[PDB]
RNA sequence: AACUAAUCCUAGCCCUAGCCCUACACAAAUAUAAUUAUACUAUUAUAUAAAUCAAAACAUUUAUCCUACUAAAAGUAUUGGAGAAAGAAAUUCGUACAUCUAGGAGCUAUAGAACUAGUACCGCAAGGGAAAGAUGAAAGACUAAUUAAAAGUAAGAACAAGCAAAGAUUAAACCUUGUACCUUUUGCAUAAUGAACUAACUAGAAAACUUCUAACUAAAAGAAUUACAGCUAGAAACCCCGAAACCAAACGAGCUACCUAAAAACAAUUUUAUGAAUCAACUCGUCUAUGUGGCAAAAUAGUGAGAAGAUUUUUAGGUAGAGGUGAAAAGCCU
RNA sequence: UCUCCAGGCAUACGCGUAUAACAACUCGGAUAACCAUUGUUAGUUAAUCAGAAUAGGCAAUAAUCACACUAUAAAUCACCUAUAACUUCUCUGUUAACCCAACACCGGAAUGCCUAAAGGAAAGAUCCAAAAAGAUAAAAGGAACUCGGCAAACAAGAACCCCGCCUGUUUACCAAAAACAUCACCUCUAGCAUUACAAGUAUUAGAGGCACUGCCUGCCCAGUGAUCACUUGUUCCUAGGGACUAUGAACGGCUAAACGAGGGUCCAACUGUCUCUUAUCUUUAAUCAGUGAAAUUGACCUUUCAGUGAAGAGGCUGAAAUAUAAUAAUAAGACGAGAAGACCCUAUGGAGCUUAAAUUAUAUAACUUAUCUAUUUUAUAGUAUAAGUUUGAAAUUUCGGUUGGGGUGACC
């Protein structure tokens, strides 16, 4: 009997009504322990491909308005109403946004490296090596996937043929195609794991409940007498 | 054992008897002697011998063995040539 | 503790539960939570004039009841149909084409009042 | 606390629960239905 | 000199025989929260049965369960921790009472079906599941009688002294003799179990060998078997109630545990403005007394803890036992 | 009419005629009266209370008197474009002292309004015993009580140790706690999308541990000559020859406070806890009237002393005592009556749990060879399956015997 509330089609900038889980599945059985009640929330859908050029519209670079920067209940980061055209669409905010900002969304592959200003959206192939980028996306044309968090920025480390080496937040390499399209700078609320919960209180506001209650090397034969 | 089966509802024969022990028809039972196959390199040559015997059983043992078989091992066979023709008859036994 | 046995009425449960008594339906509920009675759903009663009317409830106890003898398809046959074929038969102006010159009914489609599937009330 | 009041009555609750359509639901259910009409039970579901 | 009671005979049932069936018995209503005259929203069994149990344990294995003509071959060949046990076929025999709807060394109200009924009642549900009736030809003859008759009482309390009686006696009691029953314990009861009393019900069952009684007899037996006096037939035999468990399939979250959706409640007084303070409503349940078949299968009366929060509460939904839920008490899941 | 008591009226959920009148007086109310019972007849009235056309486009801006403000946990069809239709009131709920608790149960039971204008009766009659329960009062004393100031008090103040950071949570029905959770801190796992985690992405998520705070200790990180030379180290080629090096583990003592129906302790006050009990009132009791259970029970015409005997005798041996029956009290005995109590031993009886028990283990996870595909000049990759190998989620089964209580050694 349990419906994904995760049915919406169309995209829009109306906040959406979220149905809490509780850690269960369709099934309805706990699959994820520490879920349950907290705040009620709305959900905003957030557009991860900052280059999509508008409806009717050639695919070169355009740019947009910064009406608003929010709060997001359902991220750590925090999002920015950007308008442009005819089109509204949320997106996830950098270190320095600001309403009222113009930021551009390029197709352009510069052979020469490309000024990097913070909220604009490049190929990584116009980005010199070394600038501090975001909302990055593995495949050309997927979407933004990885250092969508507060406050997390990825290096990138090198760029040789059509192909660079992007260092993610955990420090590990990756590599994807000079296409692909990334965001510079570091994402917003760069002082979020400063933050104190303080109370027990609080973390059940979250939606997340308490831990439970309750409190392997086999040695080789010639080592089982020396154990 | 069984004394009434499923399927014929009679006695059924314990197929280990029938395995180990002749019967003569006068109604004694013969047997070998245990071990009379083991470890014959440091048994004397005289209880080789004994070993090596058929040896008649008890009347308590003629009993067991009497209500574990059932009549068709009981029965006269007249084998031709047979090596203990003479040894399924009693003579010159009174008591 | 319910009892499983009395039957399940409207007047039992939550106000949410509704269910009818057997009336039959009189108009539609529309759009904006509104009743629309239909003249034509609701019956009418094709009452005659008595007027004259010479059969009363009861019977003189001396009036002879007749042989029972139910009414049957035959019956009915001989009583309408069979003198008019037998009279053209004998004129020689029968065909089989033109049963429904003594009243037959190739279809019940168009009628008011069709015999099968009934579509008219007692 | 005094126990014995676990039953809460609530008709939505019962026919849900036990109800003619909700027998019918699934297979099982529906051999429960056969077993009480062989038995003769004046009361196959609420 | 009689109350409570007792007596009763047929309602029906049991097992066979025979036989395929074709019954599918107004109108209307019903798969919607069934029995609600019409659209919304599509509709659909299961992969091998397991375990208990036997093997005096248990681990391969364990007849029927899990069916393919009777009798014989045969408990033979074969199979098997070659143990417990399991176990053919080839091949012989068989026209089965025939006809029509019959039969009982079967039961007779605690019996025979659970049945007067799958009802009443119990359970949320799956499910479990009773009890009983009695006149005569006529009741359009006032409902029949019959029986020192069960226990229990009454008619009619008792009268030093004793397992309650026995020997007695002119005499009921006095005198004399006398350590209740069953079961066990070592053959022992002042032991220890079991029994208020009445009525009904309530527990040894099989033929391998042996014995007895007969038929015929080197043969016996109504086909298949045994036989160096045997063979054939008869008669003669081996209890009852009771676990914790285990497995399969259903039913359960109206209680409780946690969660989802939609809702609700929080006065007054202070405060650095809050999982702050005081203290109601409300929630909980510290300590004591009462209660202990209670008002209650967990309460009452006081006294206490929290009381804008990780609060409390309402409605509907969800997760199911090889499982679920758990601020882990191995706590909760009627 | 009087005396006294203080949760009432509505709705929801539930219940299903318990509603009202009459007639009955069998059954039901734990007794009467009277009916909540039996029979018959009646009843609850709604267009406002309550229940029960289509296709497109589209949304940044809480609530709190919403203004000023502050905040964080980030918080509710409409409107427009077209299409279609172009006058309607039927159906259902409505009674009650009611529901869940086997009961006319001192229990459980949501919301709105109100706190007496609504709703009710603690005493069937009598008596004034013991014991038992509850309330009040106390001369002198004031914890001498007791395991303990339990309970009570004209008191309800102060202080310190131990434990846990704190508010919370837990063994429904014997444990509320020092246990669990908790912010904070630490460890481990994971680089990714269309059903949980999550419409999330390393400042994230999951698994788990652990008081934080500040303060200490310091496993450790080749040597020797100094970014530098040789000896080492590691590999190879043969003891020679090359090749190559390139803050912080483990811990502790305590922020140090605050808070606690936690566990100990002390002082003050207070007292019937006590020296040492008493009086009064109520409940109960007892007599009268009505109704009427439970465990229990071999039979009893049911004595004391000494002996006997299993620590043991109303019943046996020997002495003794002895008109018969009630009513009210006591609890020495009847190994007094009831419980799923306690302790130990047994069974080739169970079950839960743990593993390093034995047997298995297409749960996963890897691999290898086939098979099947593609390519490939034999190589690669893959893979609706089969056979192996490695892991083990699980499954099944078992707990020999002799050994005061064990430990141990032993023994068969
Ligand atoms: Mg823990
Ligand atoms: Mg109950
Ligand atoms: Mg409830
Ligand atoms: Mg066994
Ligand atoms: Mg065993
Ligand atoms: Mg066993
Ligand atoms: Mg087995
Ligand atoms: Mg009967
Ligand atoms: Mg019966
Ligand atoms: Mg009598
Ligand atoms: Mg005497
Ligand atoms: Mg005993
Ligand atoms: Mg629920
Ligand atoms: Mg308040
Ligand atoms: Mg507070
Ligand atoms: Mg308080
Ligand atoms: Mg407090
Ligand atoms: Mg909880
Ligand atoms: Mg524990
Ligand atoms: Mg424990
Ligand atoms: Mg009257
Ligand atoms: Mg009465
Ligand atoms: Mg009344
Ligand atoms: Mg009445
Ligand atoms: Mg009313
Ligand atoms: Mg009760
Ligand atoms: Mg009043
Ligand atoms: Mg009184
Ligand atoms: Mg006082
Ligand atoms: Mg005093
Ligand atoms: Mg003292
Ligand atoms: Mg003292
Ligand atoms: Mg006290
Ligand atoms: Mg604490
Ligand atoms: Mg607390
Ligand atoms: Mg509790
Ligand atoms: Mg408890
Ligand atoms: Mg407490
Ligand atoms: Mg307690
Ligand atoms: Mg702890
Ligand atoms: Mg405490
Ligand atoms: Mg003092
Ligand atoms: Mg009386
Ligand atoms: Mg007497
Ligand atoms: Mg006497
Ligand atoms: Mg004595
Ligand atoms: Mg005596
Ligand atoms: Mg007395
Ligand atoms: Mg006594
Ligand atoms: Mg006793
Ligand atoms: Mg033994």
């Amino acid at each position: 009997k349990f419906v994904s509330w995760k049915s919406r089609t169309k995209y829009t900038v109306k906040p959406v009504k979220m149905r809490k889980s509780g850690g269960r599945d369709h099934t309805g059985r706990i699959r994820v322990h520490g879920i349950g009640g907290g705040h009620k929330q709305n959900y905003r859908m957030i557009d991860f491909l900052r280059f999509r050029p508008e409806k009717e519209k050639a695919p070169e670079p355009f740019e947009e308005k910064v009406v608003v920067v929010r709060y997001d209940p359902c991220r750590s980061a925090d999002i920015a109403l950007v308008a442009g055209g005819s089109r509204k669409r949320w997106i996830i905010a950098t270190e320095n946004m600001k309403a009222g900002d113009t930021i551009l969304n390029s197709n352009h592959i510069g052979r020469m490296a490309v000024a990097a200003q913070e909220g604009d959206a490049h190929p990584l192939g116009a980005l010199p090596v070394g600038t501090l980028i975001n909302n990055v996306e593995s495949e050309p044309g997927r979407g933004a996937q990885y250092i969508r968090a507060a406050g997390t920025c990825g290096v990138l480390l090198r760029k040789v043929n059509g192909t660079a080496i992007i260092q993610l937040p955990s420090k590990r390499q990756m590599q994807v195609l000079e296409s692909c399209t990334a965001t510079v700078g570091r994402v917003s609320n760069v002082n979020h794991n400063q933050r104190v919960i303080g109370k027990a209180g609080r973390n059940r506001w979250l939606g997340k409940r308490p831990n439970s209650g309750l409190w392997k090397i086999r040695p080789l034969p010639p080592m089982k007498s020396y154990v | 054992l069984t004394y009434c089966s499923t399927r014929k509802g009679k006695r059924k024969t314990v197929k280990s008897v029938v395995h180990r022990f002749l019967r003569l028809h006068s109604g004694l039972w013969l047997r070998r002697k245990a071990g009379y196959k083991k470890k014959l390199w440091k048994k004397s040559t005289a209880r080789k011998k004994r070993l090596r015997e058929f040896v008649f059983c008890s009347k308590t043992q003629s009993k067991l063995l009497d209500k574990m078989t059932t009549s068709f091992w009981k029965r006269r066979n007249w084998y031709a040539g047979d090596p203990y023709q003479m040894y399924h008859d009693r003579t010159n036994l009174r008591v | 503790g319910a009892d499983r046995m009395s039957k399940w009425t409207s007047k039992r449960g939550p106000r949410t539960f509704t269910k009818s008594r057997g009336a039959k339906k009189t108009g539609i509920y529309t759009s904006d939570r509104k009743f629309v009675q239909i003249k034509e759903m609701v019956p009418e009663f094709v009452v005659p004039d008595l007027t004259g009317f010479k059969l009363k409830p009861y019977v003189n106890y001396r009036a002879p009841a007749g042989i029972d003898t139910p009414l049957t398809a035959k019956a009915l046959f001989q009583e309408t149909v069979a003198p008019a074929i037998e009279k053209d038969f004998k004129e020689g102006t029968f065909d089989a084409n033109n049963l429904e010159k003594y009243g037959f009914e190739p279809t019940q489609e168009g009628k008011l009042f069709q015999l099968y599937p009934k579509n008219f009330p007692r | 606390r005094a126990r014995g009041n676990e039953y809460q009555p609530s008709n939505i609750k019962r026919k849900h629960k036990h109800g003619w359509v909700r027998r019918l639901s699934t297979p099982a259910g529906v051999q429960v239905i056969l077993r009480r009409m062989l038995k003769g039970r004046k009361s196959l579901s609420h």
